[PDB]
Protein backbone atom coordinates (compact mmCIF):
# COMPACT_ATOMS: atom_id res chain seq x y z
CA UNK A 1 0.00 0.00 0.00
CA UNK A 2 2.48 2.49 1.26
CA UNK A 3 5.87 3.84 -0.16
CA UNK A 4 8.61 6.21 0.96
CA UNK A 5 10.34 8.35 -1.10
CA UNK A 6 14.38 7.90 -2.73
CA UNK A 7 16.02 11.33 -3.53
CA UNK A 8 18.66 12.62 -5.30
CA UNK A 9 19.92 15.84 -5.93
CA UNK A 10 21.92 16.62 -8.91
CA UNK A 11 22.57 19.15 -11.91
CA UNK A 12 21.54 18.50 -15.73
CA UNK A 13 25.21 19.79 -16.72
CA UNK A 14 28.53 19.25 -14.56
CA UNK A 15 28.69 22.11 -12.20
CA UNK A 16 31.07 24.88 -13.19
CA UNK A 17 31.37 28.22 -10.43
CA UNK A 18 29.61 30.91 -12.16
CA UNK A 19 27.89 29.44 -14.92
CA UNK A 20 24.33 28.92 -15.17
CA UNK A 21 23.04 25.14 -14.76
CA UNK A 22 19.76 23.55 -13.37
CA UNK A 23 19.57 21.72 -9.98
CA UNK A 24 17.55 18.60 -9.93
CA UNK A 25 15.62 16.74 -7.59
CA UNK A 26 14.35 13.23 -8.14
CA UNK A 27 12.18 11.75 -5.70
CA UNK A 28 10.67 8.17 -6.74
CA UNK A 29 9.88 5.08 -5.86
CA UNK A 30 7.07 6.15 -3.65
CA UNK A 31 3.71 5.64 -2.62
CA UNK A 32 0.88 7.50 -2.84
CA UNK A 33 1.57 10.27 -5.15
CA UNK A 34 0.55 13.18 -2.58
CA UNK A 35 4.26 14.47 -2.15
CA UNK A 36 6.05 17.91 -1.42
CA UNK A 37 9.58 19.42 -2.69
CA UNK A 38 10.59 21.97 -2.34
CA UNK A 39 14.71 23.29 -3.90
CA UNK A 40 15.94 25.71 -1.76
CA UNK A 41 18.97 28.00 -2.22
CA UNK A 42 20.76 28.71 1.24
CA UNK A 43 17.62 27.49 3.22
CA UNK A 44 15.25 29.62 1.38
CA UNK A 45 13.09 28.28 -1.78
CA UNK A 46 13.83 28.91 -5.00
CA UNK A 47 11.33 31.17 -7.10
CA UNK A 48 10.68 29.17 -10.36
CA UNK A 49 10.44 26.28 -9.44
CA UNK A 50 9.45 23.57 -12.17
CA UNK A 51 8.15 19.38 -11.55
CA UNK A 52 7.55 16.90 -14.63
CA UNK A 53 4.43 15.07 -15.22
CA UNK A 54 3.39 12.45 -12.53
CA UNK A 55 4.49 8.74 -14.04
CA UNK A 56 5.08 5.75 -12.41
CA UNK A 57 6.86 2.43 -12.74
CA UNK A 58 6.02 -1.01 -13.37
CA UNK A 59 6.19 -1.30 -9.39
CA UNK A 60 3.36 1.28 -9.64
CA UNK A 61 5.95 3.62 -7.47
CA UNK A 62 5.51 7.22 -8.63
CA UNK A 63 8.56 9.35 -9.40
CA UNK A 64 8.52 13.02 -9.99
CA UNK A 65 11.61 15.39 -11.09
CA UNK A 66 11.65 18.87 -9.46
CA UNK A 67 14.24 21.45 -11.11
CA UNK A 68 15.45 25.21 -11.46
CA UNK A 69 17.91 27.32 -13.31
CA UNK A 70 20.69 27.97 -10.55
CA UNK A 71 24.24 29.20 -10.94
CA UNK A 72 26.42 27.28 -8.54
CA UNK A 73 28.76 28.85 -6.64
CA UNK A 74 31.52 27.98 -3.45
CA UNK A 75 29.86 29.61 -0.82
CA UNK A 76 26.01 28.66 -1.83
CA UNK A 77 24.33 26.16 -0.03
CA UNK A 78 21.54 24.84 -2.43
CA UNK A 79 19.27 21.40 -1.28
CA UNK A 80 15.74 19.41 -1.78
CA UNK A 81 13.02 19.44 1.01
CA UNK A 82 11.10 16.07 -0.11
CA UNK A 83 7.75 16.21 3.16
CA UNK A 84 5.69 13.14 2.13
CA UNK A 85 3.39 10.81 4.41
CA UNK A 86 5.58 8.29 4.99
CA UNK A 87 7.85 10.39 6.82
CA UNK A 88 8.81 11.41 10.14
CA UNK A 89 9.86 14.91 9.37
CA UNK A 90 10.33 15.93 6.37
CA UNK A 91 13.88 14.87 4.57
CA UNK A 92 16.66 17.52 3.84
CA UNK A 93 19.22 16.18 1.18
CA UNK A 94 22.17 18.88 -0.18
CA UNK A 95 23.30 19.01 -3.55
CA UNK A 96 27.18 17.88 -3.79
CA UNK A 97 28.55 18.48 -7.28
CA UNK A 98 30.04 15.47 -6.75
CA UNK A 99 27.77 13.78 -6.75
CA UNK B 1 16.75 -2.17 -34.01
CA UNK B 2 12.93 -1.60 -34.06
CA UNK B 3 12.07 -2.82 -30.76
CA UNK B 4 9.49 -0.17 -30.02
CA UNK B 5 6.77 0.38 -27.45
CA UNK B 6 3.68 3.09 -27.15
CA UNK B 7 2.80 3.01 -23.45
CA UNK B 8 -0.16 4.92 -21.88
CA UNK B 9 -0.28 5.59 -17.86
CA UNK B 10 -3.25 6.35 -16.23
CA UNK B 11 -3.57 7.88 -12.49
CA UNK B 12 -6.89 8.84 -10.70
CA UNK B 13 -6.80 10.14 -7.65
CA UNK B 14 -9.68 11.16 -4.63
CA UNK B 15 -9.25 13.92 -2.66
CA UNK B 16 -11.90 13.78 0.29
CA UNK B 17 -12.70 17.41 1.53
CA UNK B 18 -10.69 19.26 -0.52
CA UNK B 19 -11.52 18.46 -4.22
CA UNK B 20 -13.36 16.22 -7.14
CA UNK B 21 -10.75 13.74 -7.89
CA UNK B 22 -7.73 14.27 -10.32
CA UNK B 23 -6.83 12.35 -13.76
CA UNK B 24 -3.60 12.37 -14.96
CA UNK B 25 -2.51 10.80 -18.07
CA UNK B 26 1.39 10.61 -19.92
CA UNK B 27 1.93 8.92 -23.06
CA UNK B 28 5.21 7.09 -23.66
CA UNK B 29 6.83 5.35 -26.92
CA UNK B 30 10.01 4.35 -25.34
CA UNK B 31 11.62 6.51 -23.05
CA UNK B 32 10.68 9.65 -24.81
CA UNK B 33 7.12 11.42 -22.94
CA UNK B 34 5.04 12.89 -25.97
CA UNK B 35 1.03 13.88 -24.57
CA UNK B 36 0.07 14.72 -20.97
CA UNK B 37 -3.64 15.38 -19.76
CA UNK B 38 -4.74 16.63 -16.67
CA UNK B 39 -8.14 17.51 -15.46
CA UNK B 40 -6.76 19.08 -13.09
CA UNK B 41 -6.47 22.83 -15.58
CA UNK B 42 -8.04 25.49 -16.94
CA UNK B 43 -10.23 23.76 -19.27
CA UNK B 44 -8.50 20.22 -19.61
CA UNK B 45 -6.78 19.36 -23.13
CA UNK B 46 -4.30 16.43 -24.25
CA UNK B 47 -0.94 18.45 -24.91
CA UNK B 48 2.01 17.74 -26.78
CA UNK B 49 5.25 16.73 -25.37
CA UNK B 50 7.05 16.19 -28.25
CA UNK B 51 8.51 18.00 -31.40
CA UNK B 52 6.68 15.26 -33.85
CA UNK B 53 3.51 15.44 -32.54
CA UNK B 54 2.66 18.80 -32.97
CA UNK B 55 2.35 18.06 -36.53
CA UNK B 56 -1.01 16.38 -35.89
CA UNK B 57 -3.70 18.89 -36.59
CA UNK B 58 -7.30 19.82 -33.69
CA UNK B 59 -8.19 16.63 -34.99
CA UNK B 60 -6.10 14.63 -32.49
CA UNK B 61 -6.08 16.45 -30.04
CA UNK B 62 -9.75 16.75 -29.97
CA UNK B 63 -10.11 13.26 -29.98
CA UNK B 64 -7.59 12.77 -27.67
CA UNK B 65 -9.06 15.63 -25.28
CA UNK B 66 -12.63 13.83 -25.35
CA UNK B 67 -10.68 10.48 -24.80
CA UNK B 68 -9.07 11.44 -21.53
CA UNK B 69 -12.31 13.43 -20.54
CA UNK B 70 -14.47 10.60 -20.54
CA UNK B 71 -11.54 8.70 -19.13
CA UNK B 72 -11.68 11.08 -16.07
CA UNK B 73 -15.86 10.24 -16.27
CA UNK B 74 -14.54 6.92 -15.74
CA UNK B 75 -12.17 6.98 -13.18
CA UNK B 76 -13.97 9.41 -10.92
CA UNK B 77 -16.58 5.91 -11.00
CA UNK B 78 -13.84 3.48 -10.59
CA UNK B 79 -13.00 5.52 -7.28
CA UNK B 80 -16.44 5.76 -5.80
CA UNK B 81 -17.03 1.92 -7.08
CA UNK B 82 -14.06 0.65 -5.32
CA UNK B 83 -15.23 2.37 -2.13
CA UNK B 84 -18.35 -0.08 -2.19
CA UNK B 85 -16.06 -3.45 -3.47
CA UNK B 86 -13.36 -2.62 -0.50
CA UNK B 87 -15.92 -1.41 2.22
CA UNK B 88 -14.26 1.75 2.39
CA UNK B 89 -15.41 5.39 3.41
CA UNK B 90 -15.56 8.94 1.53
CA UNK B 91 -12.85 9.86 3.85
CA UNK B 92 -9.67 7.90 2.60
CA UNK B 93 -7.81 9.48 -0.43
CA UNK B 94 -7.40 6.15 -2.75
CA UNK B 95 -5.42 5.72 -5.75
CA UNK B 96 -6.39 4.10 -9.24
CA UNK B 97 -3.19 3.02 -11.62
CA UNK B 98 -3.48 2.05 -15.67
CA UNK B 99 -1.02 0.77 -17.82
CA UNK B 100 -1.89 0.06 -21.09
CA UNK B 101 0.10 -0.46 -24.70
CA UNK B 102 1.67 -2.30 -27.36
CA UNK B 103 5.28 -3.41 -28.07
CA UNK B 104 6.15 -4.08 -31.69
CA UNK B 105 9.11 -6.13 -33.45
CA UNK B 106 11.57 -4.26 -35.94
CA UNK B 107 9.73 -4.88 -38.74
CA UNK B 108 6.59 -3.27 -36.95
CA UNK B 109 4.11 -6.15 -36.37
CA UNK B 110 2.10 -6.34 -32.73
CA UNK B 111 4.68 -8.32 -30.43
CA UNK B 112 3.02 -7.89 -26.57
CA UNK B 113 -0.24 -6.11 -25.65
CA UNK B 114 -0.66 -4.89 -21.75
CA UNK B 115 -3.44 -3.69 -19.93
CA UNK B 116 -3.23 -3.66 -16.49
CA UNK B 117 -4.41 -1.88 -13.15
CA UNK B 118 -3.68 -1.06 -9.47
CA UNK B 119 -5.80 0.19 -6.34
CA UNK B 120 -3.56 1.67 -4.22
CA UNK B 121 0.03 0.11 -5.49
CA UNK B 122 -1.53 -3.20 -5.53
CA UNK B 123 -1.98 -5.09 -8.70
CA UNK B 124 -5.75 -5.10 -8.87
CA UNK B 125 -6.45 -6.54 -12.62
CA UNK B 126 -4.11 -7.19 -15.59
CA UNK B 127 -4.73 -8.61 -18.98
CA UNK B 128 -3.23 -11.48 -19.84
CA UNK B 129 -0.56 -12.23 -22.70
CA UNK B 130 -3.08 -14.14 -25.01
CA UNK B 131 -5.04 -10.60 -24.88
CA UNK B 132 -7.92 -12.89 -24.22
CA UNK B 133 -7.89 -13.78 -20.65
CA UNK B 134 -7.71 -11.69 -17.10
CA UNK B 135 -6.29 -11.98 -13.66
CA UNK B 136 -7.59 -10.78 -10.83
CA UNK B 137 -5.32 -10.07 -7.70
CA UNK B 138 -8.24 -10.54 -5.02
CA UNK B 139 -11.77 -12.01 -4.45
CA UNK B 140 -12.69 -7.92 -5.19
CA UNK B 141 -11.44 -7.98 -8.98
CA UNK B 142 -12.81 -11.03 -9.78
CA UNK B 143 -16.31 -8.83 -9.37
CA UNK B 144 -14.46 -6.83 -12.12
CA UNK B 145 -13.41 -9.98 -13.56
CA UNK B 146 -16.73 -11.45 -14.44
CA UNK B 147 -17.83 -8.51 -14.81
CA UNK B 148 -15.80 -8.04 -18.27
CA UNK B 149 -15.85 -11.35 -18.76
CA UNK B 150 -19.53 -11.10 -19.44
CA UNK B 151 -19.17 -8.10 -21.64
CA UNK B 152 -16.34 -9.09 -24.06
CA UNK B 153 -13.98 -6.83 -22.83
CA UNK B 154 -11.07 -8.67 -23.33
CA UNK B 155 -12.35 -8.77 -27.15
CA UNK B 156 -12.43 -4.56 -27.25
CA UNK B 157 -8.61 -4.16 -25.79
CA UNK B 158 -7.23 -7.04 -27.86
CA UNK B 159 -8.69 -4.84 -31.51
CA UNK B 160 -7.18 -1.44 -29.89
CA UNK B 161 -4.02 -3.26 -28.83
CA UNK B 162 -3.45 -5.49 -32.40
CA UNK B 163 -5.15 -2.45 -34.21
CA UNK B 164 -4.84 1.06 -33.35
CA UNK B 165 -2.04 0.71 -31.04
CA UNK B 166 0.49 -0.80 -33.23
CA UNK B 167 -0.98 1.36 -36.37
CA UNK B 168 -0.44 4.82 -34.27
CA UNK B 169 3.14 3.32 -33.05
CA UNK B 170 4.69 3.20 -36.68
CA UNK B 171 3.09 6.92 -37.15
CA UNK B 172 4.81 8.24 -34.14
CA UNK B 173 8.16 6.12 -34.69
CA UNK B 174 8.37 7.60 -39.06
CA UNK B 175 7.19 11.12 -37.79
CA UNK B 176 10.12 11.39 -35.87
CA UNK B 177 12.41 8.92 -36.82
CA UNK B 178 15.57 10.35 -35.34
CA UNK B 179 13.82 11.58 -31.93
CA UNK B 180 13.16 7.91 -31.66
CA UNK B 181 15.06 5.56 -33.42
CA UNK B 182 18.18 6.55 -32.22
CA UNK B 183 20.52 5.70 -29.68
CA UNK B 184 23.03 8.34 -28.64
CA UNK B 185 26.22 7.08 -26.55
CA UNK B 186 27.00 8.03 -23.04
CA UNK B 187 29.85 11.07 -22.25
CA UNK B 188 31.87 9.06 -20.22
CA UNK B 189 34.56 9.96 -17.48
CA UNK B 190 36.19 8.83 -13.68
CA UNK B 191 36.28 11.34 -10.94
CA UNK B 192 38.77 11.18 -8.21
CA UNK B 193 37.46 11.73 -4.56
CA UNK B 194 39.39 11.19 -1.22
CA UNK B 195 37.23 10.79 1.82
CA UNK B 196 40.66 10.67 4.11
CA UNK B 197 44.37 10.64 3.83
CA UNK B 198 44.37 7.07 3.13
CA UNK B 199 41.57 6.17 0.42
CA UNK B 200 39.50 7.97 -2.10
CA UNK B 201 36.43 7.71 -4.21
CA UNK B 202 36.75 6.69 -7.52
CA UNK B 203 33.35 7.76 -9.40
CA UNK B 204 32.25 6.81 -12.68
CA UNK B 205 29.69 8.80 -15.07
CA UNK B 206 27.57 8.57 -17.63
CA UNK B 207 25.92 11.13 -19.03
CA UNK B 208 23.65 12.32 -21.93
CA UNK B 209 22.61 8.82 -23.35
CA UNK B 210 19.35 7.28 -24.75
CA UNK B 211 17.54 5.69 -24.09
CA UNK B 212 17.84 4.85 -20.36
CA UNK B 213 18.88 1.24 -20.51
CA UNK B 214 22.24 1.27 -19.34
CA UNK B 215 24.85 -1.22 -17.17
CA UNK B 216 28.05 0.27 -15.34
CA UNK B 217 29.91 -1.89 -13.12
CA UNK B 218 33.47 -1.40 -11.49
CA UNK B 219 36.20 -3.87 -12.12
CA UNK B 220 39.19 -4.20 -9.63
CA UNK B 221 41.88 -6.49 -11.21
CA UNK B 222 39.30 -7.61 -13.56
CA UNK B 223 36.99 -8.48 -10.85
CA UNK B 224 33.15 -8.41 -10.29
CA UNK B 225 33.04 -5.52 -7.31
CA UNK B 226 29.22 -6.18 -7.55
CA UNK B 227 29.32 -6.31 -3.33
CA UNK B 228 30.84 -2.91 -3.24
CA UNK B 229 29.60 -0.55 -5.64
CA UNK B 230 27.21 2.51 -4.97
CA UNK B 231 24.71 2.55 -8.05
CA UNK B 232 22.15 5.52 -8.32
CA UNK B 233 19.14 4.77 -10.16
CA UNK B 234 19.07 5.90 -14.17
CA UNK B 235 17.46 9.68 -13.68
CA UNK B 236 16.86 12.35 -16.75
CA UNK B 237 18.80 15.38 -17.18
CA UNK B 238 15.38 16.89 -18.09
CA UNK B 239 16.51 17.42 -21.97
CA UNK B 240 15.31 13.67 -23.04
CA UNK B 241 18.70 12.62 -21.66
CA UNK B 242 19.79 10.76 -18.62
CA UNK B 243 22.83 10.02 -15.75
CA UNK B 244 24.05 7.39 -13.66
CA UNK B 245 26.87 7.14 -12.15
CA UNK B 246 28.59 3.61 -10.36
CA UNK B 247 31.28 4.71 -7.40
CA UNK B 248 33.76 2.63 -5.66
CA UNK B 249 35.84 3.47 -2.58
CA UNK B 250 39.34 2.14 -3.37
CA UNK B 251 43.11 2.80 -1.32
CA UNK B 252 45.52 5.49 -2.49
CA UNK B 253 48.01 4.37 -5.78
CA UNK B 254 45.51 1.04 -6.71
CA UNK B 255 43.42 3.33 -8.39
CA UNK B 256 44.59 2.13 -11.99
CA UNK B 257 43.82 -1.34 -10.83
CA UNK B 258 40.04 -0.39 -10.61
CA UNK B 259 38.35 -0.28 -14.40
CA UNK B 260 34.85 1.04 -15.56
CA UNK B 261 32.82 -0.88 -17.66
CA UNK B 262 29.68 0.81 -19.93
CA UNK B 263 27.22 -1.14 -22.50
CA UNK B 264 24.87 1.20 -24.21
CA UNK B 265 22.84 0.25 -27.25
CA UNK B 266 24.62 3.38 -28.66
CA UNK B 267 28.18 2.07 -27.91
CA UNK B 268 29.89 -0.01 -31.01
CA UNK B 269 31.59 -1.90 -28.53
CA UNK B 270 31.73 -1.71 -24.63
CA UNK B 271 33.77 0.63 -22.72
CA UNK B 272 36.75 0.24 -20.20
CA UNK B 273 37.96 3.41 -18.36
CA UNK B 274 40.27 4.27 -15.79
CA UNK B 275 41.47 6.84 -13.46
CA UNK B 276 43.62 10.03 -16.14
CA UNK B 277 45.07 12.10 -13.77
CA UNK C 1 -3.08 7.63 -28.96
CA UNK C 2 -5.23 7.19 -26.00
CA UNK C 3 -7.85 4.96 -25.20
CA UNK C 4 -11.46 4.83 -24.00
CA UNK C 5 -11.89 2.26 -21.81
CA UNK C 6 -14.80 0.05 -19.30
CA UNK C 7 -16.67 0.42 -16.22
CA UNK C 8 -15.83 -1.70 -13.46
Amino acid sequence: IQRTPKIQVYSRHPAENGKSNFLNCYVSGFHPSDIEVDLLKNGERIEKVEHSDLSFSKDWSFYLLYYTEFTPTEKDEYACRVNHVTLSQPKIVKWDRDM
Amino acid sequence: MGSHSMRYFYTAMSRPGRGEPRFIAVGYVDDTQFVRFDSDAASPRTEPRAPWIEQEGPEYWDRETQISKTNTQTYRENLRIALRYYNQSEAGSHTWQTMYGCDVGPDGRLLRGHNQYAYDGKDYIALNEDLSSWTAADTAAQITQRKWEAAREAEQLRAYLEGLCVEWLRRHLENGKETLQRADPPKTHVTHHPVSDHEATLRCWALGFYPAEITLTWQRDGEDQTQDTELVETRPAGDRTFQKWAAVVVPSGEEQRYTCHVQHEGLPKPLTLRWEP
Amino acid sequence: TAFTIPSI
